[PDB]
């Protein structure tokens, strides 16, 4: 016998999930852990430092982190990055600096995305001012620095376009951003007013779909942001919540709170009773399947006290994650069946991945 | 007035997190960890910037703005860890949200406790 | 069996099997870089009831694994007798040190 | 209405605090050192120290040491092995003294990472993983010698009769010892016989340290003694720990820094479990032994409480057990030590805890 490395990961790509442990107890030792979802089997990681963000890149090629590094970690200059890493290796290849601005926070879907057609990293900034930055993957450069998304939070990328993306802003509407060749923002549109930031305050994870959007609230409501068209149109609110819903305070709760199935238009979300100020990011009762085109619940089951989820369209799953275990469903049929759960994925972990296959 | 200070208090009563002023605490108490509910840690820097919250006292019935204000350049504290989300919102109302790092801007940016500072009336 | 603390082989691990971390007995997993040098155990095979020299290389350049860990100490003595310790990072000498997990290699009969 | 201030100092006098060296093996980046009141249990504070952190506090009382390992990208990029010296009362890091690549990465043994007895140098142990003895220089802030004399030998144990002077153990059963001259450099050494059989009787590194000797316990429960009140080391034993009646259940001593002298009665504590066997030299304490030394008897058992490791303090005559999290104070004015207290959650994972020189 000789020990070997080398080598890439033992499963193939389309069982490969990634959970993001932010390890928050000791923050600057986040990692990514490699699951198979089909078995549980732990496949990897890879290395993220301080409240590291992952994505996988959209070809399924490469995994992409951003992260904080210090010279001597608690003092000593600071070096934002992008780190580009071989998705099967599990091995680092590239650093891309960032300005020293990059988020640091709770790992939302929306704080580190690319477009849809893969060639640019879109990523929150806050210095505490709010700007979104552009990284071109192929130059390996931060090429634009878009301020003019100041007071706005996110990165909804738009399915329907290579280059567009929208950001949720305080004054309850979306900007679109529209990226030329180079990176830099060609045009760029505001939409109207589609939440009361004050009296309907929306969840900023979205159930999205190729050219829609839909957001829930607060207090039980669903907005949506449509971008077929050339403009963004907005709508809303319509209540998740029947009469014994609302009576019981049913409120939703968590960070990535929702999904949509898009061959079937059900939107997930979960749910918790007895809601009331401050209860936002409380752990799910239960999941609620929703369908968007009747706007009725089709479904209710156990929530696990589950925080955040991710869909896979193509084989039918939700994954849910209370933080340290993934929960695998069965999304084909309206009632979801737990498949299995894989208990010890994470430490504090908020967010579940899927590899793309697509 | 008493409830106005902390530093009158049981220590067991500040240290919770459902002490009134904590209500949109997410992160370790600074007074269990070898500070005070207005005093850093020794070797760690108040974070200039910070989220708000708008917090009842159960004691004088009136509300009050705290500043959540972070110490900031020494690892993780891990003592009283506290999730409260009382008024608080997304990102989109960034100065009211507390899931982003308020040691965002420090020379060093590594978490380590948050206080509760109050800031007066609402 | 081989990610149990009581398989044979692992009787003076002091750390995390790679067995367990998406990588072998005797294989590091993805991107974690084998080290050169290594502590030995002297471990019983109960099925032929011969004692065995293994090796245990740990894994490098990424941080811990946090699974499977496991404290054996079977024939393991201190570090004046150094090849023979586990209180030390075997990957001490590569070009990250960052320990990851240990692998439990059968070097031959003891 | 109210600021917050920084800049302050540790809450409670120096003669209160304790230093719980916390590994964090699960997140080995992250170690750190707890500083706690003995007296109490409040924590007073931490000083970080990145990947497998070493401690001890200046001998004048004034300064903590650190000792640890950094890269520029953490887990790649180039490593400096540092001293640190930090202000004792402010907790804060005042300068960094290069080290080279080579500081022994391991487990919080005292005897890694010690200084003269004169405080003028800071002694700690390197493996490359061929080993010799750094000598770092206080008053300079610099590395000035590496003691390759102490090649296959392990720890350091300092005379605490002259200034300058330390053992090692050595790989033939004997000790080194190395007289430092005031520049930093080797001025003499010396080699004594044989004390114990390697193969036969190893015994435990973590000296039993008297003024002008030190005993050693062995995996089988025997006491070996060095004597330096000379210039050179005299050695003997074996004697053993056990009487008839502790034969019978196969009592043998365990942990990792698990004993400790007394120095004004000359009473040994030492860590002990039955059933001891092959394998069995780092099993938690079922109980603590006290031994008069003199007469080479035992005087008192106290359960250990699944201790580990301990520390003594002289002057107050306490002893501080600790079983991996949580530390125990012991009142050992008596032959028979009374507890006075446990400090839950000290640690994650610590072997280590030190007083604060009074
Ligand atoms: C860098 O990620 C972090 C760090 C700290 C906190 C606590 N408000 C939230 C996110
Ligand atoms: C550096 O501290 C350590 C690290 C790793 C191990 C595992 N043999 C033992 C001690």
């Amino acid at each position: 016998e000789v020990l070997t490395g080398g080598h890439s990961v033992s499963a193939p790509q389309e069982n490969r999930i990634y959970v993001m442990d932010s390890v928050f107890m000791h923050l600057t030792e986040s990692r990514v852990h490699v699951y198979d979802y089909t078995n549980g089997k732990f496949l990897g990681m890879v290395p993220t430092a301080f409240n590291g963000h992952v994505q996988v890149s959209n070809d399924g090629k490469k995994i992409y982190t951003m992260t904080t590094y210090h010279e001597r970690i608690t003092r000593g200059k600071r070096s934002d990055v992008v780190e580009v890493w071989d998705a099967d290796k599990l091995t680092f290849e590239k650093e891309i600096s960032l300005p020293p601005k990059r988020v640091q926070g709770l790992n939302y879907d929306g704080l580190f995305r690319q477009t849809t057609d893969g060639k640019f990293i879109v990523l929150q900034n806050a210095s505490p001012a709010t700007s979104i930055g552009i990284v071109d993957v192929a130059k390996g450069d931060y090429v634009e620095d878009v301020t003019a998304a100041a007071g706005c939070w996110s990165v909804i990328p738009q399915p329907n376009r290579p280059r567009s993306f929208m950001t949720i802003c305080g004054d309850g509407g979306l900007l679109t951003i529209n990226l030329g060749e180079d990176g830099k923002v060609a045009s760029q549109s505001r939409s109207k007013q589609m939440f009361s930031v004050k009296d309907d305050p929306i969840f900023i994870a979205p159930a999205l779909d190729k050219d829609k959007a839909h957001f829930v609230s607060y207090y039980g409501n669903v907005y949506s942001a449509d971008f077929s068209g050339d403009e963004v149109k907005v709508d809303g609110p319509w209540s998740l919540l029947n009469d014994e819903d609302k009576a019981k305070n049913w409120v939703p709760g968590g960070y990535n709170l929702v999904g949509l199935h898009r061959a079937s238009g059900r939107m997930y979300v979960f749910m918790h009773p007895d809601g009331k100020e401050g209860t936002h990011k409380f752990p799910a009762a239960e999941i609620w399947v929703m369908d968007t085109k009747t706007k009725q619940r089709v479904a209710r089951i156990p929530g696990r006290d589950a925080l955040s989820m991710t869909i896979d369209q193509q084989r039918n799953l939700m994954l849910t994650l209370d933080g340290g275990n993934v929960n695998v469903y069965d999304i084909s049929q309206p009632e979801p069946k737990l498949l299995r759960t894989i208990e010890g994925a994470a430490e504090a972990s908020l967010q579940v991945q899927f590899h793309p296959v697509g | 007035h008493i409830s106005l200070n902390p530093d009158l208090a049981n220590e067991d009563e500040v240290n919770s997190c459902d002490y009134w002023r904590h209500c949109a605490v997410d992160g370790f108490l600074c007074s269990c960890c070898g500070g005070t509910t207005t005093t850093c840690p020794p070797g760690s820097t108040p974070s200039p910037i910070s989220w708000i919250g708008t917090c009842h006292n159960p004691h004088d019935g009136k509300d009050y703005l705290i500043s959540y204000h972070d110490c900031c350049g020494k690892t993780a504290c891990g003592r009283c860890q506290c999730n409260t989300q009382t008024r608080e919102r997304p990102g989109y109302e960034f100065f009211l949200h507390n899931d982003v790092n308020w040691c965002m801007a420090n020379e060093n940016s590594t978490f380590h406790c948050t206080t509760s500072v109050l800031v007066g009336l609402a």
